[PDB]
């Protein structure tokens, strides 16, 4: 099937940057798939951050020029790379990130409203905690 | 920006019974944009139901979802053990998404 | 204070499937060109459609279609059941110069008349592809244990002949204008048409004769990059010409088998035993060779060193350059192109032979027997595409080996219909309106 | 525009040119010509399947016929600005897919009542 | 009801229900079974077409219940509007009228054409 | 007891790929599929 894998438990000190990476194996082309990355505090529930469709990125009103979501298409000694880079963090960052996509394809699927969608395969998550 | 509420909070049932959830919505959510997951405890989530009242390969046929104006209800009968979790709500009608509240079940 | 409003003829179409049909303007041919219909595009804006060539149907329909016609000509026309005999098979030398000796026999044997108690011993000219000895030795036909052997039919031609696989009302045919389109993905300039260009069923392997050319730069198309399992398909920017041709006469001859059966055989050569084969420009062929790993670099890195080397081995109809030239099938050994080493007036002659018992579609079970041309033949082809192949590597190293393949005949025609899409109109609507009857 | 010219536009500027779609919709036992008639089957068929629908709520001969079914909040709230002007006929037909066998069977009732409503009125 | 489901009903609770019967007259090798299938499709749409025709000559078309300016005669039928419509069937009505159907169906041909553009046209 | 005389083993004669050569082969037969005619012959 479709099989993703993330990065490991990265902890970090305020004031740097930070990169999650996210490999996928089983996709075809990211002009056919979206990939939304979103995550989950501990304790609480989830939150979306961003998105990348049709080759556009965009994130939510709430993370507008803080982060900033890449991605690359398919590379014959490489599988499919989707990173978020994290920049200029506070102390209240300390959550579980996830990397999720879904197949954009046929236009009656359902699965989609005009370029919000759901979310059909997810990954394993990474744990972030920052403290001084 | 669309706030969705579940409930119940906190429940618990026993095996053999039907657990009834139920998510209400701020506006009338009149195209059936909703969506239902399962996440486990440590575990990865995991899509139930898109849609509403549409299942997924893979899913079984005990779970059943109905969609009426702003109540979403989500019904689950023959209770097992590998159905203690979390289960969210979210909707994808207006741009962001937003999830629900959690609502866990648990065994007694 | 609202009402409902039913509307027809809204331009909203879904994603089906349905049959097609020829189309050409207009001695008989093989495809029926006489049996279709004699032979306007509107381009569409602010509209996305998400194209995949790998999901394709009319690649399976076409390719059913042309098993469909291949075998309605072969049937009512004599067939070669009583060939199966015990031939006596020598070697021919008429002032034959080296390394042709060997690859042409001339046989004897018996064979029936139109009386049923008499027979007639008659005498041929056989290949060395063709006959297999048994144990002056005796010798027989290769596909008489396995298949029966039919003539081809004497009244037809296998000149290709572009067609229009063309839809009925009803359904829709979009096409995707981008210049750099990889088959894969959204294409944000859909235009809808009636039906598609002229489609020229040319039937090769390792080498894309009189196809379509590109408009930018030299396109690469595969499924799946990181197994070594799927082929990948170049097409170029600019053709390659390639001159062929057979310096022999092969003169005919008839031998009547029974009553209204007759058989073509090979007669008597008149001139020189010299070796069919085919000229390609060496100039242009390492600038073509050039302009493809240019654009096969960015697909694997910058610090990549591509070798190519020609084929390792299995049937005869794959490592060979298979084609048909004024309808005799050559099969050129072509090792001598891909041959070459890249590191981050002179021609090529490649020999070819020629069979005459041809083995199409990948079938055991049915076979075919061509008849001899009489006089020269000589033609010209473009070169506009390749089918390479990859091994598995340690995956350590920075050498890549690309070698060429094919055999089947799916990817030979989704090169030409990675483009278009089928349609279906649906044009009822429904809307609120603020109105009421009468 | 063309056939399909106003695919991309909205469904205020894509109401004018219904007639352009509305005309496309009609037009030895070789290999080719078993197609050929299959084609033409499968067109006639698909004609009628819709002339017979066109005909049953009455609206023969006529592409923006008027009904008098109210129409429920339950299936779109949008006003008249939202969807004339917004939404297109690609995504129209998905906002109320859900809802579409129940107009098209409260359409057949409503036409046999006025039928049967015309019948008491020529009577007196 | 469903489909035929008022057979046994009289005239006046029969014609209620036309709708139900007005949408069921209508709906890849040369095998056996291949030439069947497009022997019953050539079928549905010749005995759709033939019944669609003579309702266009009559200027009924698209109408289930359509009433033209013929007079009816009382030598066809010696009954009353209250033992037709409450007392027989459509099964029974048929085999009466069944010497006096032609002489209507022509009847109904030249009603639709003696209400044709004449002269106004100048 | 009941199974004397069912079944036979029968050899012939049959071309074969090659026009010119023939070839003697076996099978065996039930008596509801042969006939003799006047080891004996049958057809
Ligand atoms: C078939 O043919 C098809 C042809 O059409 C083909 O499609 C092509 O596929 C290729 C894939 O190989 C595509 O190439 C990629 O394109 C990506 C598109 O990126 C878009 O988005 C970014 C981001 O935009 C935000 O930021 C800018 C700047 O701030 C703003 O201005 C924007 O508004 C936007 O901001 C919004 O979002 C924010 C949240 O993020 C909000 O906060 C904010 O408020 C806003 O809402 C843009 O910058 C891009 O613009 C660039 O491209 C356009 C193209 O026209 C140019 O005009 C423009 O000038 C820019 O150059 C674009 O719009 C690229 O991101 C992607 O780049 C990667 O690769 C290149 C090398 O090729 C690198 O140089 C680059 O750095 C990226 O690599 C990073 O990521 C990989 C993956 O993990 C890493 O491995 C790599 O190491 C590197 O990471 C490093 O850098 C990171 C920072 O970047 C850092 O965080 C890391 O830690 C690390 O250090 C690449 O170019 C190509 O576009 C397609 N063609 C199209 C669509 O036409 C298809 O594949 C073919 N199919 C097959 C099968 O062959
Ligand atoms: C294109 O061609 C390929 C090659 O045949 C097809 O098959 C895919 O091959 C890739 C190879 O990587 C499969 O990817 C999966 O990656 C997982 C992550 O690997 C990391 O983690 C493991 C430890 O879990 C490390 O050992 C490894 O070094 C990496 O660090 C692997 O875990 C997968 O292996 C097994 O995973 C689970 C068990 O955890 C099983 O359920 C799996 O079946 C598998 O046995 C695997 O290597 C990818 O999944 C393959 N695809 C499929 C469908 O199986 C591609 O399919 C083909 N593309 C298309 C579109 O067909
Ligand atoms: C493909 O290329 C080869 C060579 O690369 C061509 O072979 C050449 O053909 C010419 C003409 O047939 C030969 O010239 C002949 O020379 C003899 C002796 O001088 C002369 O008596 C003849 O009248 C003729 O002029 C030439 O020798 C020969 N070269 C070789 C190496 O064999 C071939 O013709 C090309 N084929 C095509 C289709 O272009
Ligand atoms: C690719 O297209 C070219 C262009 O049509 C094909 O070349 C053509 O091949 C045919 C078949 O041999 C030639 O017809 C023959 O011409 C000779 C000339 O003397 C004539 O005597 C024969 O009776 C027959 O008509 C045709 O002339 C030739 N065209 C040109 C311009 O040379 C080529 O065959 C195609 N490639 C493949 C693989 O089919
Ligand atoms: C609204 O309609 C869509 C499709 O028209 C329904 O989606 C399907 O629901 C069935 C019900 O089990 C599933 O089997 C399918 O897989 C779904 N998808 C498709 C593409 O057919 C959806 O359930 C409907 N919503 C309702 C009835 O509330
Ligand atoms: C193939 O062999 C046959 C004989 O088996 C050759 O026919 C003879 O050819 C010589 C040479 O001219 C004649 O003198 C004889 O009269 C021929 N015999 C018969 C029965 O016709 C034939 O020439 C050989 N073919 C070639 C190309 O050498
Ligand atoms: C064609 O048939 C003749 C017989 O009409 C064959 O000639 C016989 O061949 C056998 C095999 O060696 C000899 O034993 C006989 O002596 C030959 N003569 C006769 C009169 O039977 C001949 O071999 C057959 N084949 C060819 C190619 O000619
Ligand atoms: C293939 O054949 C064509 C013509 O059949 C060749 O084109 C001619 O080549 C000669 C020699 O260079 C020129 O003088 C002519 O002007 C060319 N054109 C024509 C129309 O005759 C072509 O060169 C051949 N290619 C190869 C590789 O031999
Ligand atoms: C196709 O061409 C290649 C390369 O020329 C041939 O490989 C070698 O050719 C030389 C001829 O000078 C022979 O001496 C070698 O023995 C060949 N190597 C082998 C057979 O491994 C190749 O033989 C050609 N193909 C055919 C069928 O002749
Ligand atoms: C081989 O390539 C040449 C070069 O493109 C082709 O010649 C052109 O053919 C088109 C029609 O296919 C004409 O409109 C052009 O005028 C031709 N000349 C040029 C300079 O472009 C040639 O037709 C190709 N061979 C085949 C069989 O298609
Ligand atoms: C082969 O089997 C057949 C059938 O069983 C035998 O035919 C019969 O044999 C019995 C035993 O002697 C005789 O009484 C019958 O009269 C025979 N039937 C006929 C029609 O003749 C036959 O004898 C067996 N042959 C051998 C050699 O055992
Ligand atoms: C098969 O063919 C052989 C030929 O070798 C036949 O054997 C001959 O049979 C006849 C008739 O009984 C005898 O006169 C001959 O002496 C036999 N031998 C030869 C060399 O001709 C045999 O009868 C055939 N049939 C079967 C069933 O074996
Ligand atoms: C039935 O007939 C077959 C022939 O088809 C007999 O098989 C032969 O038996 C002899 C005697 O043992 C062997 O020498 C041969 O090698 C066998 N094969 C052939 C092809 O001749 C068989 O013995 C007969 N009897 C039974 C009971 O099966
Ligand atoms: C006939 O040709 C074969 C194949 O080249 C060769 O092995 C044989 O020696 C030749 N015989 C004669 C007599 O030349
Ligand atoms: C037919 O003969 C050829 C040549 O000897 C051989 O390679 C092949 O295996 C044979 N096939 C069968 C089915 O006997
Ligand atoms: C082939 O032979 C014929 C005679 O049968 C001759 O007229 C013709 O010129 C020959 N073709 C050549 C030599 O190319
Ligand atoms: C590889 O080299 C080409 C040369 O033009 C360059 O454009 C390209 O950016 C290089 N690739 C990378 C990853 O830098
Ligand atoms: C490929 O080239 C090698 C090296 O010349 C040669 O030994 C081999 O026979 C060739 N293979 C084919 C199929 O021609
Ligand atoms: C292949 O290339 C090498 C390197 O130039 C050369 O030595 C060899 O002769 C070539 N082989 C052929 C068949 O052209
Ligand atoms: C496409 O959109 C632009 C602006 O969004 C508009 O001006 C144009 O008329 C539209 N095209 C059509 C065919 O309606
Ligand atoms: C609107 O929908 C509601 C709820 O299904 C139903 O009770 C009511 O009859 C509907 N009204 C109209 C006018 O269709
Ligand atoms: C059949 O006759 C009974 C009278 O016994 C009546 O009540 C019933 O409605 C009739 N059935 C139908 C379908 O009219």
């Amino acid at each position: 099937q479709i099989h993703l894998v993330q990065s490991g438990t990265e902890v970090k000190k305020p004031g740097s940057s930070v990169t999650v990476s996210c490999k996928a194996y089983g996709v075809n082309t990211f002009g056919l798939y979206a990939v939304n990355w979103v995550r989950q505090a501990p304790g609480q529930s989830l939150e979306y951050i961003g998105q990348i469709w049709r080759w556009k990125s965009s994130a939510s009103h709430h993370f507008r020029g803080r982060v900033l979501i890449s991605a690359v298409d398919l590379t014959g000694s490489s599988p499919p790379i989707s990173s978020l880079e994290i920049k200029n963090l506070t102390s209240d960052d300390t959550a579980v990130y996830f990397c999720t996509t879904t197949s954009t394809y046929d236009r009656w699927s359902g699965l989609h409203h005009d370029g919000v969608m759901a979310f059909s395969s997810w990954g394993q998550g990474t744990l972030i905690s920052v403290s001084a | 920006d669309i706030q969705m509420t579940q409930s119940p909070s906190t429940l618990s049932a026993s095996t053999g019974d039907t657990v009834r959830i139920s998510c209400r919505a701020s506006q009338s959510i009149t195209g059936n944009w909703v969506a239902w997951y399962q996440q486990r405890p440590g575990k990865a989530p995991r899509l139930l139901i898109y849609r509403g009242a549409a299942l997924l390969g893979g899913v079984p046929s005990r779970f059943r979802g109905s969609a009426a104006g702003t109540d979403f209800t989500l019904t689950i009968g023959n209770l097992q053990a590998e159905d203690f979790g979390t289960f969210y709500c979210q909707q994808y009608d207006t741009y962001p998404g937003t999830f629900g509240q959690g609502t866990k079940v648990e065994v007694k | 204070n609202l009402w409902v409003t039913v509307y027809y003829g809204v331009p909203v179409w879904k994603d089906a499937e349905t049959t097609l049909f020829c189309a050409s303007d207009a001695k008989h041919n093989v495809w029926a060109t006489h049996a279709c219909v004699p032979t306007q595009e509107i381009h569409l804006e602010n509209v996305t459609e998400e194209f995949n060539m790998w999901k394709n149907n009319m690649v399976e329909q076409m390719h059913t279609d042309i098993i469909s016609l291949w075998d309605q000509s072969l049937k009512p026309c004599v067939k070669l059941t009583p060939l199966c005999v015990t031939l006596q098979c020598t070697n021919v030398t008429n002032n034959i110069t080296d390394d042709m000796r060997g690859e042409l026999k001339n046989c004897s044997f018996n064979m029936t008349t139109e009386l049923r108690d008499k027979k007639q011993k008659v005498y041929s000219l056989f290949y060395r592809l063709d006959v297999v000895q048994i144990n002056n030795k005796e010798y027989r036909l290769i596909n008489c244990n396995t298949s029966a052997i039919t003539q081809a039919c004497p009244k037809v031609s296998f000149e290709p002949i572009p067609i229009h696989y063309c839809a009925p009302a009803g359904f829709a045919i979009l096409k995707c204008k981008d210049k750099k389109f990889n088959g894969t993905g959204p294409c944000p300039s859909v235009s809808t048409v009636q039906c598609t260009h002229g489609i020229k069923p040319v039937v090769s392997t390792q080498l894309l004769l009189n196809g379509s050319l590109a408009e930018e730069e030299v396109m690469i198309r595969s499924e799946n990059i990181t197994n070594n399992a799927k082929n990948i398909l170049v097409q170029f920017n600019t053709p390659v010409q390639i001159n062929c041709t057979r310096p022999n006469n092969n003169t005919r001859k008839s031998i009547r088998i029974g009553p209204g059966q007759a058989f073509y055989a090979t007669g008597d050569i008149i001139g020189d035993i010299r070796q069919a084969h085919c000229n390609v420009s060496k100039a242009t062929w390492n600038e073509t060779l050039g302009k493809v790993v240019k654009q096969l670099r960015k697909h694997f890195g910058n610090n990549t060193i591509i070798r190519f080397a020609n084929s390792s081995g299995g049937d005869l109809e794959v490592t060979t350059h298979s084609f048909n030239c004024g309808g005799e099938f050559f099969y050129c050994n072509t090792s001598g192109l891909f041959n070459s080493t890249w590191i981050s007036n002179d021609s090529i002659t490649l020999p070819c032979r020629i069979k005459q018992i041809i083995n199409m579609w990948q079938r055991i079970g049915q076979a075919m027997y061509a008849p001899p041309i009489q006089g020269v033949i000589r033609c010209v082809s473009n070169i506009t595409g390749l089918i390479l192949t990859r091994d598995g590597g340690s995956t350590n190293s920075t050498t890549e080996t690309f070698r060429p393949g094919g055999g089947d005949m799916r990817d030979n025609w989704r090169s030409e219909l990675y483009k278009y899409k089928v349609v279906k109109i649906e044009p009822l609507g429904v809307a609120p309106t603020r109105c009421k009857r009468r | 525009l063309g056939f399909l010219g106003a695919a991309g536009s909205t469904m205020g500027a894509a109401s004018m040119t219904l007639t352009v779609q509305a005309r496309n919709l009609l037009s030895k036992l070789t290999v080719w010509g078993i197609k050929q008639l299959q084609a033409r089957v499968l067109a006639v068929e698909r004609y009628l399947r819709d002339q017979q629908l066109l005909g049953i709520w009455g609206c023969s001969g006529k592409l923006i016929c008027c009904t008098n079914v109210p129409w429920n909040s339950s299936w779109s709230n949008r006003n008249l600005s939202e969807i004339w002007d917004n939404m297109t006929w690609l995504q129209w037909d998905k906002e109320i897919s859900n809802y579409t066998q129940i107009i098209y069977g409260l359409l057949e009732e409503s036409q046999n009542q006025q039928e049967k409503n015309e019948q008491d009125l020529l009577a007196l």
